[PDB]
């Protein structure tokens, strides 16, 4: 609570956000992203989680053309409690109320959505998000200019056998 | 992706410009989102963002403007292990056999029946990182195995860096604000201010190494191949540490490249070297920046801005859609000539006809000739020593340039490329008359858009990735978010458009409305101060609470 935000539109949906402070604003930010992209958001939260696998089974791919169970793997790994947490110590508190409010403005899109503009409706990994899936996400940027792009090799690194 | 800030020697009003054009997903977890953020009397920023994260990325406020492409620089390094002769599952540091330790990770997995079973699986970790396997390149094998280092997963500050870039006045404000931080983790930035600055920051999260220690930590054979290789077999190896870096092991701001000029800085994801050509910037570690032959889309862009003409926001708008081929002003001189010297070839007839009809770029009526010129590339790519003027490092805006067609081997190889590439480009379906935007399209629903622009490779400034999808090639990636940026007396005055639209649902009223203006090449105003958003026909507003 403690949560409000002043949105306007102009042409092409382009969303422009006016609020108090940081939570305010992250609020208004969420929910106008909600609006235009929330299959996208849950879909690669699923993947930041490391759960394509299970929503999905194993002969699908991420967006990055990953197979789903060495993503899910990857990101299980990256994305594991301990990372997450010392990840959320580390930030400032004005960021931590920007992903408070955006993880809040999200979830009331999804409250309310008819599917006027959100084709997955009904899917059940359409699901209310928290603080946490937004640090997966921004760890899943972090490692693109390194381990990310090392993903498949990391899950195929098993020790030698007994071969000549 | 590409950026060009220009400053108050150079602009026609003496006041600073910024081009942003990052070459980006058309899907997924990067598909950039434009939006405009106020907490009225400290924070007022527009630009676009990426998906989850409550911060501009690129962007603009009232007396500057910024962006990012990604940079050459290093940001993690591979660890090659001494392994234990006795035991594959430890490794040797300075002749100590060490454990490798195991984290298990669980993963549900829905099965053929519908429901979950768990999967178990051992990733193995040395004190750099965890191991990594590249078959028949980077192997696990008895004696050797690679970790990754990667220095991004201890930069907590990313977020918070970006807030800040946010609250930047202008580009001294932006430069403080980003060298203090250090929480940018794989990007170039480039920044244009009211008052005429342009800045270029190579300022990024870089595994430090000490000058002195790169000649024997390096693994010579991966190092001339581009990969950041370190010995880990010695503790010597390990990142530098520097109490000026404001994370363990990262190099200092004050050893990274940045070029502060009131001319022109440019780039085009080559390195910090020719941002600007007339102060190259060079003597840095290879782990951040080195000499290398520049890209043809940096040649290209290099080319239009040297010299001492003012630069109007129209002249860097048409930079990128006049969709110049600019890899074939490379070779497509000796390209025609090879094709009159085989005139009466049923080989290269057709070839050689679209090659000469052909208007040399990427627009949606340009002809086939483009898409035989694409096919050509490819195979001459692949062709040693076949450059008339190989790569100069004294001449690097100009070279490599021409076919050596004096060359009897290459021109035999050249036309037999061509040959090649002719009879690819048939083979296909491709409807004679046809032209490139009836090729390459955004799918959209049921319908198609065609789409101006093409591979970076071919030096092509709109940048468009595509993909054979049934009988066409589907847009992919490439130019995404554009603003051009200039500051006028009343406030910023911002020109773009977001070329995949703001929403990627289908059933969104704004899932293909700028898609069609980029089809088109029409750009729009991005409106920011009151007077612009209130002078919007299609305004609408609404205030929510909790
Ligand atoms: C940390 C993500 C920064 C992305 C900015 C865009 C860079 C580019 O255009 O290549």
């Amino acid at each position: 609570t403690g949560l409000a935000a002043d949105i306007r539109w102009t042409a092409y949906g382009v969303p422009h956000i006016r609020a108090k402070d940081e939570r305010g604003l992250g609020y208004g930010i969420g929910y106008a992203y909600a609006r235009d992209n929330a299959c996208l958001l849950a879909e690669e939260i699923v993947t930041a989680r490391g759960e394509r696998a299970r929503y999905f089974g194993s002969e699908g791919k991420s967006s990055a053309e990953l197979d789903n169970l060495p993503s899910d793997i990857f990101y299980a790994w990256l994305n594991q409690p301990e990372a997450l947490q010392a990840f959320w110590q580390a930030q400032t508190p004005a960021v931590r109320q920007l992903l408070e409010g955006y993880a809040a403005g999200f979830n009331r899109f999804l409250r309310e959505a008819d599917g006027k503009t959100t084709s997955c409706l009904g899917q059940p990994w359409l699901r209310a998000i928290a603080t946490d899936d937004l640090l997966r996400l921004t760890r899943r940027l972090l490692v693109e200019g390194g381990v990310g792009q090392f993903a498949d090799a990391l899950v195929a690194a098993a020790p030698p056998g007994a071969e000549k | 992706s590409n950026a060009i800030a220009v400053g108050s020697e150079r602009s026609a009003d003496g006041k600073g410009m910024l081009l942003a054009n990052p070459h980006f997903p058309w899907n997924g977890a990067m598909r950039f989102y434009q939006m405009h953020l106020t907490i009225p009397g400290r924070l007022d920023v527009m630009g676009a963002s990426l998906p989850g994260l409550p911060v501009v990325n690129i962007g603009f406020s009232r007396h500057l403007a910024w962006t990012h492409t990604v940079d050459t620089s290093s940001h993690f390094t591979l660890y090659r292990l001494a392994l234990d002769p006795k035991d594959p599952r430890r490794y040797l540091v300075d002749g100590r056999s060490l454990p490798l330790e195991e984290k298990s990770v669980a993963i549900e997995v829905r099965g053929a029946d519908g429901k979950l079973s768990r999967v178990e699986h051992k990733v193995y970790q040395s004190i750099y990182g965890p191991l990594v396997v590249w078959p028949g390149k980077l192997d696990w094998n008895r004696s050797e195995a690679y970790a990754l280092r990667d220095a991004n997963l201890e930069n907590t500050r990313v977020l918070q860096q970006w807030y800040s870039i946010n609250q930047a006045s202008d580009v001294a404000d932006l430069r403080r604000r980003v060298e203090a931080l250090q929480g940018i983790p794989w990007v170039n930035t480039l920044a244009a201010d009211e008052q005429g600055n342009a800045l270029y920051m190579n300022q990024s999260v870089v595994p430090y190494l000490k000058p002195e220690l790169i000649p024997a930590c390096a693994i010579p054979q991966l190092v001339a191949e581009g990969l950041p290789a370190l010995q880990g077999q010695d503790s010597r190896c390990a990142w530098s540490r520097d109490p000026a870096a404001a994370q363990a092991g990262i190099t200092p701001a004050a050893q990274l490249p940045v070029l502060l000029r009131r001319d022109f800085v440019q780039n085009s994801n080559d390195s910090a070297w020719l941002t600007n050509p007339a102060s190259p910037l060079q003597g840095f570690s290879p782990l951040v920046s080195q000499e290398k032959p520049i890209g043809p889309r940096a040649r290209y862009a290099l080319s239009r801005l040297q010299g001492k003409q003012p630069l109007e926001a129209k002249t860097l708008e048409e930079m990128v859609t006049a969709n110049h081929v600019f890899s074939a002003d490379q070779v497509l001189p000796d390209l025609l000539r090879l094709c009159r010297d085989n005139q009466g070839e049923k080989s290269l007839a057709r070839a050689c006809a679209a090659l000469a009809q052909w208007d040399r770029g990427a627009n949606l009526d340009s002809g086939s000739g483009f898409v035989y010129f694409q096919r050509f590339m490819q195979r001459f790519a692949e062709l040693d020593g076949a450059w008339k003027e190989p790569f100069d490092a004294q001449r690097p805006l100009d070279t490599p340039q021409g076919i050596a067609l004096d060359r009897p081997q290459v021109a035999t190889q050249v036309r037999q490329a061509l040959a090649d590439a002719a009879a690819e480009v048939e083979k296909s379906g491709i409807p004679d008359g046809a032209r490139w935007g009836d090729l390459q399209v955004s799918t959209r629903g049921q319908e198609r858009i065609a789409i101006p622009g093409g591979d970076g490779h071919f030096g092509v400034y709109n940048a468009i990735q595509s993909v054979r999808k049934g009988d066409h090639l589907e847009v992919v990636g490439g130019t995404s978010y554009i603003q051009l940026v200039t500051f006028p007396e009343e406030g910023p005055k911002a020109r773009g458009l977001l070329a995949f639209s703001q929403s990627s649902d289908p059933r969104s009223p704004h899932y293909r409305d700028q898609t069609e203006l980029f089809s088109r090449q029409q750009w729009q105003t991005l409106p920011f101060s009151d007077r612009q958003i209130d002078a919007d026909p299609q305004l609408q507003r609404l205030s929510i609470r909790e």
